[PDB]
């Protein structure tokens, strides 16, 4: 009374992604319940919200030179996922192990001069390919721009919408084309009030929308 | 959001260099840039079940922690015999302590507790390890690849012909 | 003020338990404050100037007596940091409760703020306030052979001074073991 055998013609590979399980040997041992032990996280995302970052410049010093002079342009830095501006960075550090992604990078700002001093500053987006960096905050305003002064506040956060070609993009970059991927988005300012010295800080963080698809080892393990 | 739940990322294998007729079973013999150890290091306190896969010859034998190593070959404590070509098992957990960790600052050699164990046979060629249901606690710093040249980065990309 | 900032939770604690707790009950009179020197901080120090302080030191207190009593215990930790200056300066220093300290390295400097933490600047803050709940690989601990907790502060923003400030500035803190069960 044999049951009809159905011998497997050519399947059953010892391949990685399989979810099959196994059998214990010296098994059947309990353990204490590990509820209530603080420090629990489940997603690099949420913990990739509550923390800012610290950018970098050729001065090797995070903070930015901030001169109380008649200059009109502050400084220009790129923003990307693989760029010298954002290497030592928690978002990217998680990222470099990914090829697919969709999410807005976020920012922060911290001030140095005494509260008394008056000031103005103007954030300014730029698309990847305008072929010309704007040379005045009004004609720079065309892309995206905003304001927040010394008045009533010191912290501030701002973002840049996840523009692309299609609803995804490559994390790493190429050696087959030339055009920058995002632009040179940086900030403008109006007449400085007074300072013997100042300083600006900026960061990054994931907010609502940071997304990834995965995985592959890039490294030379 | 349908990733960063480690329960999906930490269910694969990774290589181990060292081998011996008697060999040790612990995570800290990982590689410190293989993606497994990327997150696997990134926290403070973690915990899982265990699964392993071994290609070998002879008679693979294992024992939980806290034993006399001089008391293994004899008396054939739990074990099964030999069979080619593949072999897959899963070990349960033998805590002397209610959670694992990475490093323990005391007056920098690794402690003697955290020990998934040790295997022994007559010919041991290939090892494979696999985490289970793990959880992570008190995350820690992390780095990316270092930057040397000027602009952003450059990297070759595969394309058809 | 900016207020209080807890570590990973804020809640009344368990206080009474089994044979070990019934033997290591919540004694109260082993609790008291004291201050400790942190560092000098003038316009000289460039960025990255790290400094550390292991915990806990000795103390001529009953707490100090039992932490020498050379046996199993447990504890909590409330810290409150501050310093004195004047409104004619600028910059920011970074403060952080430290789980599982290790000797750091250059590149990772830009990372210091996974931990619970606060900022330091003359305008915004004048008094830190943080607390960390217990933990440990065992149910309890015995110090002399380990230290699970230290406390760190390091340079974050360069300091500035004009002709109307004290060209030397000092910084103090507040050590406070709490919720103790011996």
């Amino acid at each position: 009374g044999i049951f009809p055998v159905a011998c497997a013609d050519g399947y059953g590979g010892l391949v990685t992604t399989d979810p099959k399980t196994a059998d214990p040997v010296y098994g059947k041992v309990y353990n204490p319940p590990k509820t209530n032990y603080p420090g629990r996280f489940t997603n690099l995302l949420d913990v990739a919200e509550a923390c800012p970052t610290f950018l970098r410049f050729d001065d090797g010093k995070p903070y930015v030179v901030t001169r109380a002079d008649d200059t009109r342009l502050l400084a220009k830095f790129d923003v990307s996922l693989a760029a010298k501006h954002m290497s030592n960075t928690y978002l990217s550090g998680i990222a470099q192990y990914y090829t697919q992604y969709s999410g807005t990078i976020n920012l922060h700002f911290m001030f140095t001069g005494s509260t008394d001093s008056k000031a103005r500053y103007m954030v300014a987006y730029i698309p990847p390919g305008v072929e010309t960096p704007p040379d005045t905050p009004e004609e720079a305003a065309h892309c995206i721009h905003a304001e927040w002064d010394t008045g009533l506040n010191s912290k501030f956060t701002f973002s840049i919408p996840y523009v692309s070609a299609a609803d995804y993009a490559y994390t790493a970059s190429d050696t087959a084309e030339t055009t920058n991927v995002q632009g040179w988005v940086c900030v403008y300012q109006i007449t400085h009030g007074k300072a013997e010295n100042d300083t600006l800080l900026v960061s990054a963080s994931a907010g609502k929308d940071f997304e990834l698809r995965l995985p592959i080892d890039p490294r030379t393990q | 959001r349908h990733h960063t739940d480690v329960g999906f990322i930490m269910d694969r294998f990774v290589k181990i260099n060292s081998l011996s007729p008697t060999h040790v079973i612990d995570l800290m013999q990982t590689h410190k840039h293989g993606i497994v150890g990327a997150l696997l290091r990134a926290a403070t306190y973690y915990f899982s079940d265990l699964e392993i896969v071994v290609r070998h010859d002879g008679n693979l034998t294992w024992v939980p922690n806290g034993a006399p190593e001089a008391a293994l070959s004899n008396t054939s404590n739990p074990t099964a015999y030999n069979k080619a070509p593949f072999t897959r098992l899963a070990l349960p957990y033998t805590a002397p302590h209610r959670v694992l960790a990475t490093v323990y600052d005391g007056t920098t050699q690794l402690p003697a507790s955290f020990n998934y164990g040790a295997i022994q046979a007559q010919a041991i060629h290939e090892l494979l390890v696999r985490m289970k249901r793990a959880e992570l606690y008190c995350p820690r710093p992390l780095l990316a690849i270092k930057v040397t040249s000027q602009d952003r980065y450059k990297q070759k990309i595969i394309a058809p012909a | 003020s900016v207020g209080v900032t807890y570590g990973y939770s804020t809640e009344e604690d368990h206080v009474a338990g089994p044979n070990t707790s019934g033997l290591e009950t919540r004694v109260v009179q082993a609790e008291r404050f004291f201050k400790k020197f942190l560092f000098d901080w003038t316009t000289d120090k460039p960025f990255g100037y790290l400094t550390k302080l292991e915990l806990p030191t000795d103390h001529h207190g009953v707490f100090g007596h039992l932490v020498d009593s050379y046996a199993y215990m447990r504890n909590g930790w409330d810290v409150e940091v501050s310093a004195v200056g004047n409104q004619f300066n600028g910059g920011c220093l970074l403060v952080a409760m430290v789980p599982e300290w290790k000797a750091f390295d250059t590149r990772e400097k830009y990372q210091l703020t996974l931990f619970p933490h606060q900022f330091i600047s003359p305008r915004t803050n004048m008094t830190a306030h943080i607390t960390v709940p217990y933990l440990g690989v065992n149910r309890y601990d015995q110090y002399k052979k380990h230290k699970p907790w230290t406390l760190v502060v390091m340079v974050l923003s360069p300091l500035t001074v004009s002709n109307t400030a004290a060209p030397q500035i000092k910084v103090y803190a507040n050590i406070a073991p709490t919720y103790v069960h011996v």
